[PDB]
DNA sequence: GCTCCTCTAGACTCGACCGC
DNA sequence: GCGGTCGAGTCTAGAGGAGCT
């Protein structure tokens, strides 16, 4: 439990101190930040829900929800991005031309009070006519668990649920299995069409829909996943201290270095193949440019902390027969193979899983 | 009573100077003269104006030798080429044994003795060598082989890089890969040869000067651009019998007269690699030392020839101080080069991009036939080529339906790939596409596509189509039959009523129009088509109307980029802010570098708190030619020649990439009006023997810029013309141009201006300033006629050092042909005598006083030096007394024992770390946007005045 | 320049109600917010100055600086994000080793004050350089940042520069760009000492110390700051070539020619007609094979409604569409599909299997 | 007031493939 | 068996230099 955030707090995860960094501010939004690592893990998940819920569908687009709202009710942060998306009911019902059902999803950050404490959510507002609102909740459902299991190593620990909120509205919540408990992750309202009649009493001419030739009302569904709480969720899903995680999430695939000198000549091949891997958009570690060149198995270790799909080691023999050392982290087994393979097989790695 | 004055009014020298220059006593000045000058001035109202007198000077010059400065300058000439002459005069005496049987494979030097026996040297023990050096340019520019003959053997040298097959060589150069040699170094272009030579390079001046062939056959017997072009065509003609060209050959056969030389025919070292120079080693060894021997044989007739042509040592010590040109360079040169080439490289493709744009935007005009009304467009392809073909909400999907639609979806579209056997195997090029647009972008298949229109060009004749560029208003047309030429209004059809429209808007924003004629053989519906004005004569057709030769039209705002967009005129500027680059990234990026090592650097360069460990200086020297026109005026076209920094140009800060190195200081100074003092004073001494007798040299002395008194700015009064075109008009009638001259200037100038009004414009500026016919009643005539008494002479030589013309321009052999050469001659090698004069003071001011500096270039009539950073001040005071001395004894050659205070010192010596025009510039260019102070981290410079020298140097040049 | 907003407004750049647009909502950061193609542009150009940055630099790290700012007796909203950048310093130390130069990047959101809080997305880098080489680094990052917004424009004239010194002598630069009503701030490298640095860090300074070749050093902090909102607001202006509108008398389309890179919805996919299953199947098959390969696609043949050819052009155009796929019946028997395109305006009768291969060599040829 | 040698880039042409 | 295209060859025009490699 406790190894698990050291581990992340010195490879660069969750950045600040030691004692800084607490589970109840990491669960709540109030720790001081992000490592680089952590960052771009960050930015890998924010990507991949974006594919899987807003790239391949035609009835989704994004939502641009301001953080302050100036409104009388002396302005105030925001604590939902349900509250944007639903401004943008009128605006957004003519890009799908009046047409139900559509959708708005937007990725943010939510200034929840603990303490200020902020947490980055994906939320996805439905506008499901009000004949099919339970089917296409129970179609999100289906999705978003398996999305959510998609990426796992054990997606037993993934869990869903039902549950009720006092207006009489169904939804469903999914819990992440945590080491100390079962922690919540996302939570799915099927909410009335009373939270669009509010924001516009009166005159329900402008929002009406299309459902087939009748003009409905849509009801709403909220859908709010804590894309933060899904980091910590699968990194503690990773953790010999290995991190395996997936190969679509992993901040770092390539660790490029150096074995025997002289170092002038090697320089410039693992800059070439080190530019070559990142103009395929394949990440890599600069481990050549180290002075103090660490003993291989402890660079290997540390690698190994920092989740790298591959280390990729040049010795001597690069310049003349171009075989280099290729350690996979899951199996822990060397294997060489020429240097303008390499980018093939890592593309191959990494789109096979 | 320091205030002395002139019967004109016209203050000169104080006291303290004039009595230590020209002694006292002087001469009481002539009435009939005075009155003369008086009457002239009068005439044309200059008398009696009112003049501030400058603060009058006190200075101790130092001794001056013999007498009467002009035994002063000769003796310190003969003192300075004294041991020069020596060691050439024991070459005109040798005794050289025949050429070695068997030249020895081995690296340095090698001495073939008696008999032609190899011997290994360290270097040549001699103090005179007739020089000639062979580089492999495929190998880059580091010499490969050469030979060198001394006053009693024959030698050798071979480099590393032709004894030793390395895998490979670094490629900076270095003085370890060059030519290991008072002594004087004989040759024919010797500063190529010099380029190569190890100790050339380093900071401190060894005493080592070079006779260039080459210059004195210039000087002895030269040709002018059309002389040399008549001499060209044809191999009155007398004397093409006395000249010949700068070829070593031809040189050979004016001077010595023996069998041609023999130029090997497979040119190993101009185009071969190095393995052929490795396999014809003794074969490239004998011609090279048969060109070395016809050096030896032209300098042999060529060195009495020349003293007993240019007798006053001041000019051979000037020719020899031009030789040892040095441009301190640093690391900042890489830098400048790579950040030129990249500048370059963006701006054109910015200029390619916004062509494509400009492109993209013209299809459009097929849709409706509106293309048939664009003036620019409406005669190209337009042809289009056939093609060839030979409910409710139903709710969400269950698990496997979204897969069962998915499946379904990819495998129908995996059924139409069926398909492509009934897609021909050529496809075709583009057939939607207009016919004009196909040509432009390239074919799918190809593997260098690239979207667009990337085959665009301005080469190209749509280019000038669709930029829409307007001559004056009127679109550009190409006719096959005459080049390219505009379309004046007015007279698939052609718009005419559009181009109508486009120059009414174009008049109203901003027949009657004439030009290269109208050509009514070239029929465009309702147009007249005016060709472009060709540079080479009305006679040629222009190619391209974005050639060289219209920049200053487009600039002028007549070659303009039409209406309608943001993109034409934007690309003709960026045509306009590289063509320096474009023409001269050739010539700027080869330029040989030699970074000396720490190792070679003086003490002062390598503790001076502004060096660092990791910068690199070197060092350009130049491959002047110190005798390069008839003129005698050097001719190197890298550095000498008119440049400065400007905004709207890519790379042209080089002369401020001229850095001096960290302890040294690149002390200098501009003469004001060199060549028109220097016809000034000629005026005068011919008219009355006073200063500003003549109305020109009255306007010429007291005269001011800011004021508008000047001659540049009355005649830009006078003619309602740009500053620089009066300037030009005026030093071209000044060097004897005639009407005509200034005719085609005018008619150039202002398209607005017909023939006949230049011709009345020309008569009327020239029968003011000129005067009438030898001329009489005009403001110049007596300088004229002095210049034209000169030229017209049995011998003309000039006043100040009686240098004589070459023998192929003295009128025995040119009878009443180039008379404006000559008299261009005559001011430009009075101008070239002054620079020797200034040379030979400054060197012998730089020796008596020992302050550390050398000269480092002489780039027109500025004169340059690398002096030390302690000497700075000395050095301006030094350059202060030179000037003073200079005009002193230019006035005293022409009978003037006199000089006027305010053309007796310079305006400000610049004191600054690069060779910019002025110290207060910050060269921004589009290569150099930053400017010099944060890019480098060169500061501004100083420009001390005279009186703010002599306070600071307490008037004492004695350390 | 109203015309543009219109555009802007109706084609989705720019949400919010007409009367609630203002050249100055937009500048000071107030508007209600960027319409979804214009939530996309951003996002593109936010991918392209992150590529351009830290993609390629081998020193150059992400980090994340919180909104808001606890602490000094309340919290307050975050104004600019170089001080949370500054205090990850000794952290980021530790990855690259305590070598210089290595920066620290972030996008993010800054909120400045107007009695209304506005705000603006702006990528900053902070770029400790040894104090040896600052003037030379400053330069080198003035120059990349010029280019780098210049590549992406129509005209990079506009795109100009200056050189302003701060008060207390520090050198600094200031990009611009050329609106029709006058030059806007949008990027400023100010080459900051290490008076920041200290006063975050006091007590001992051994910590502050980077090994500049074989010398440790106190570092010279350097911050890039542009504004990717009046980023993406330029870049629209730009693309309109207010300028444009001799040739152009008759010739008046109305397009966004924003940059390959740069476009928010690459390509749109229409049907024609009959019949509707196996025509729906093909657009579904072609929208799946050309998503899958990184190319948005504006889903136009869900329309139930169909608009004239010229005028759904013309929408397309608008909205910076580059080509217009139109899949008609043909298509089942030949795989024939025209293809119009945005630069052109020509039809080109391309077959089904060669667009996607078509489609990826044309934008990746534009630097992607 | 003008020539020449040589180099590259663009436009047009004649004569020969080869797909149908 | 026949007609549309593809590619070396020729003409033309601007580019540099009138040196030395
Ligand atoms: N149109 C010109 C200008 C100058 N020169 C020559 C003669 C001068 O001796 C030398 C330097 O002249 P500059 O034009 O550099 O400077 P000026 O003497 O003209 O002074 P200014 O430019 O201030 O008028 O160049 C020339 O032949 N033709
Ligand atoms: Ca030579
Ligand atoms: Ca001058």
């Amino acid at each position: 439990s406790e190894a698990l955030l050291e581990i992340c707090q010195r490879r660069h995860f969750l950045s600040g101190s030691k004692q800084q960094l607490s589970r109840d501010s990491l669960l709540s939004g109030c720790h001081p930040g992000f490592g680089p690592l952590g960052v771009e893990l960050r930015k890998n998940l924010a990507a991949e829900w974006w594919t899987s819920v807003v790239v391949f569908r035609e009835q989704v687009f994004p939502v641009d929800a301001l953080h302050h709202k100036p409104g009388p009710l002396s302005g105030k942060l925001r604590e939902n991005l349900l509250h944007g998306a639903l401004e943008h009911y009128v605006n957004c019902l003519d890009l799908v031309n009046k047409r139900l059902p559509y959708g708005l999803a937007q990725i943010g950050v939510c200034f929840h009070p603990v303490s200020i404490g902020e947490k980055t959510e994906a939320s996805l507002v439905w506008f499901t006519p009000p004949r099919t609102s339970n089917q296409w909740l129970d179609f999100w459902l289906r999705h978003r668990l398996q999305w959510w299991r998609k990426f796992a190593m054990s997606p037993s620990n993934f869990s869903s649920s039902d549950c009720q909120d006092e207006e009489g509205r169904k939804g469903n919540k999914l819990y992440y299995n945590f080491p100390w408990g079962k922690e919540l992750i996302e939570t799915l309202w099927n909410l009335g069409d009373h939270e669009l009649l509010h924001m516009y009493p009166g005159n329900v001419s402008k929002l009406h829909g299309r459902d087939g030739r009748k003009n409905v009302v849509p009801c709403v569904l909220s859908v709010n996943g804590d894309l933060d709480r899904g980091m910590l969720a699968y990194l503690y899903d990773s953790f010999r201290k290995v991190l395996k995680l997936h190969p679509c999430l992993a901040p770092i695939k390539v660790a490029l270095d150096v074995g025997r000198g002289p170092t002038l000549e090697l320089r410039q091949v693992c800059q070439g193949l080190f530019n070559e891997l990142l103009e395929n958009g394949i990440s890599v570690w600069p481990g050549y440019l180290e002075t103090m060149q660490s003993s291989l198995e402890q660079l290997y270790s540390k690698y190994d902390e920092m989740s790298i799909l591959f280390t990729v080691l040049v010795t001597e023999t690069t310049l003349e027969n171009g075989l280099i050392h290729l350690r996979s982290r899951d199996t822990t087994m060397k294997e060489m193979m020429h240097i303008s393979k390499l980018k093939d097989f890592l593309i191959k790695y990494i789109s096979s899983a | 009573g320091q205030l002395r004055l002139n019967p004109l009014l016209i203050q000169m020298l104080s006291r303290g100077l004039h009595e230590q220059i020209f002694g006292c006593g002087g001469e009481m000045p002539d009435e009939a003269a005075v009155q003369r000058s008086v009457e002239h001035l009068q005439k044309h109202g200059l008398w009696g104006q009112p003049a501030t007198p400058l603060p009058d000077v006190e200075l101790r010059l130092p001794r001056l030798f013999g007498g009467n400065l002009d035994q002063h300058f000769r003796l310190l000439a003969q003192k300075q080429s004294l041991p020069y002459l020596e060691a050439a005069a024991s070459l005109l005496e040798a005794q050289l044994p025949p050429e070695p049987k068997s030249w020895a494979w081995a690296e340095g030097w090698t001495r073939y003795g008696p008999e032609g026996e190899a011997e290994p040297v360290a270097i040549p023990e001699e103090r005179a060598l007739v020089f000639d050096v062979e580089v492999c340019l495929a190998e880059g520019t580091c010499p490969t082989l050469a030979v060198a003959i001394s006053p009693s053997a024959w030698y050798s040298w071979c480099s590393r890089r032709l004894v030793e097959e390395r895998y490979s060589w670094t490629s900076q150069l270095s003085p370890a890969d060059l030519i290991p040699l008072e002594q004087l170094v004989v040759g024919h272009n010797v500063s190529f040869d010099r380029a190569h030579i190890r100790e050339q390079y380093l900071i401190q001046d060894s005493r080592m000067r070079f006779l260039d062939t080459m210059s004195m056959h210039m000087a002895i017997s030269g040709l002018s651009s059309f002389q040399r072009s008549l001499w060209m065509g044809a191999k009155s003609w007398d004397w093409m019998d006395i000249s010949s060209a700068n070829n070593l050959a031809d040189v050979h056969n004016l001077y010595v007269g023996g069998p041609p030389l023999e130029k090997e025919p497979r040119e190993l070292f101009v185009k071969g690699s190095m393995r052929d120079i490795r396999e014809n080693f003794q074969d490239l060894m004998q011609y090279c030392a048969r060109d070395v021997w016809a050096t030896f044989e032209v300098f042999q007739q060529q060195l009495p020839l020349f003293l007993e042509r240019c007798p006053h040592p001041v000019t051979l010590a000037g020719m020899l101080e031009m030789g040892v040109s040095y441009l301190p360079v640093n690391q900042n040169w890489e830098r400048y080069l790579t950040e030129a080439q990249n500048t370059y490289e963006e701006l054109q493709r910015e200029m390619k991009k916004s062509l494509m744009d400009l492109a993209n935007d013209a299809c459009q005009l097929l849709s409706g036939e509106r293309y048939k009304e664009d003036p620019w467009l409406w005669d190209l392809e337009w042809d289009l080529q056939e093609f060839k073909q030979k409910q409710e909400d139903p709710g969400p999907p269950s698990e496997e339906e979204e897969l069962q639609r998915s499946v379904t979806a990819h495998n129908r579209l995996q059924q139409l790939r069926s398909t492509t056997d009934l897609l021909p195997k050529r496809p075709q090029h583009l057939p939607g596409h207009p016919g004009w647009y196909r040509k432009l972008c390239p074919r799918l298949d190809d593997p260098a596509w690239a979207p667009g229109p990337s085959l665009l060009s301005l080469q190209m004749r749509v280019t000038p189509k669709l930029m829409a560029l307007t001559w004056d208003g009127f679109p550009l047309h190409y006719s096959d039959s005459h080049g390219w030429g505009y379309l004046v209004p007015g007279r698939v059809t052609c718009p005419y009523r559009a181009i109508e429209s486009l120059y009414r808007k174009h008049c109203l924003e901003q027949t009657y129009h004439h030009g290269n004629g109208p050509y009514n053989d070239v029929n465009i519906p309702g147009c007249w088509f005016f060709k472009l004005p060709h540079k080479d004569g009305n006679n040629y057709n222009v190619g391209s109307p974005f050639a060289k030769d219209f920049l200053p039209k487009m600039e002028d705002g007549t070659l303009q980029a039409g209406p309608g967009g943001a993109s034409g005129p934007r690309a003709l500027e960026i045509n306009k802010m590289i063509s320096f680059w474009r023409n001269a990234h050739k010539r700027i990026s080869s330029q040989m570098v030699v970074w000396l090592p720490r190792s070679a650097l003086p003490r002062v360069v390598t503790r001076h708190p502004s060096f660092d460990e990791e910068g690199h200086y070197g060092a350009i020297l130049p491959q002047v030619v110190t005798a390069g026109t008839i003129t005698r005026r050097a001719v190197e076209p890298t550095w000498l020649t008119a440049s400065n920094a400007r905004p709207d140009r890519v790379g042209s800060e080089l002369k401020a990439m001229v850095q001096a190195p960290p302890g040294y200081v690149l002390v200098g100074a501009d003469v004001d009006s060199q060549e028109l003092w220097i016809a000034a004073v000629l005026g005068d001494a011919h008219f009355a023997g006073m200063h500003g007798c003549t109305a020109f040299g009255w306007m010429t002395l007291q005269g001011r810029k800011s004021r508008g008194t000047d001659l540049h700015s009355k005649t830009a009064a006078t003619v309602g013309i740009s500053r620089e075109h009066a300037k030009i008009f005026n030093y071209g009638r000044i060097y004897g141009a005639g009407q005509s001259f200034a005719e085609r200037l005018l008619m150039q100038f202002n398209h607005r201006l017909t023939r006949q009004e230049a011709a009345e414009k020309a008569q009327q500026m020239y029968a003011v300033t000129k005067g009438l016919r030898a001329w009489t009643g005009g403001t110049e005539s007596e300088m004229f006629n002095k210049l034209e008494s000169i030229a017209m002479s049995d011998t003309p030589r000039t006043p100040v050092l009686g240098c004589c013309i070459s023998r192929a321009l003295e009128p025995s052999v040119v009878q009443g042909e180039f008379i404006t050469s000559r008299v261009n001659w005559v001011v430009q090698s009075s101008a070239v005598d002054y620079l020797h004069l200034m040379l030979v003071a400054m060197k012998w001011l730089f020796e008596e006083f020992a302050i550390d500096g050398r000269f480092c270039i002489s780039i027109h009539d500025e004169v340059r030096y690398l002096v030390r950073e302690e000497d700075r001040y000395r050095a301006a005071l030094a350059l202060q007394i030179t000037n003073l001395l200079t005009r002193c004894m230019f006035a005293y050659k022409l009978g003037l024992n006199d000089l006027p205070q305010s053309v007796a010192f310079f305006s400000a010596v610049d004191i600054d770390q690069c060779l910019r025009k002025e110290v207060t510039m910050d060269c921004k260019t589009p290569s150099n946007p930053t400017g010099m102070e944060r890019r480098y981290g060169i500061p501004q410079g100083e420009a001390l005045d005279i009186y703010q020298i002599i306070e600071l140097t307490k008037g004492s040049l004695e350390k």
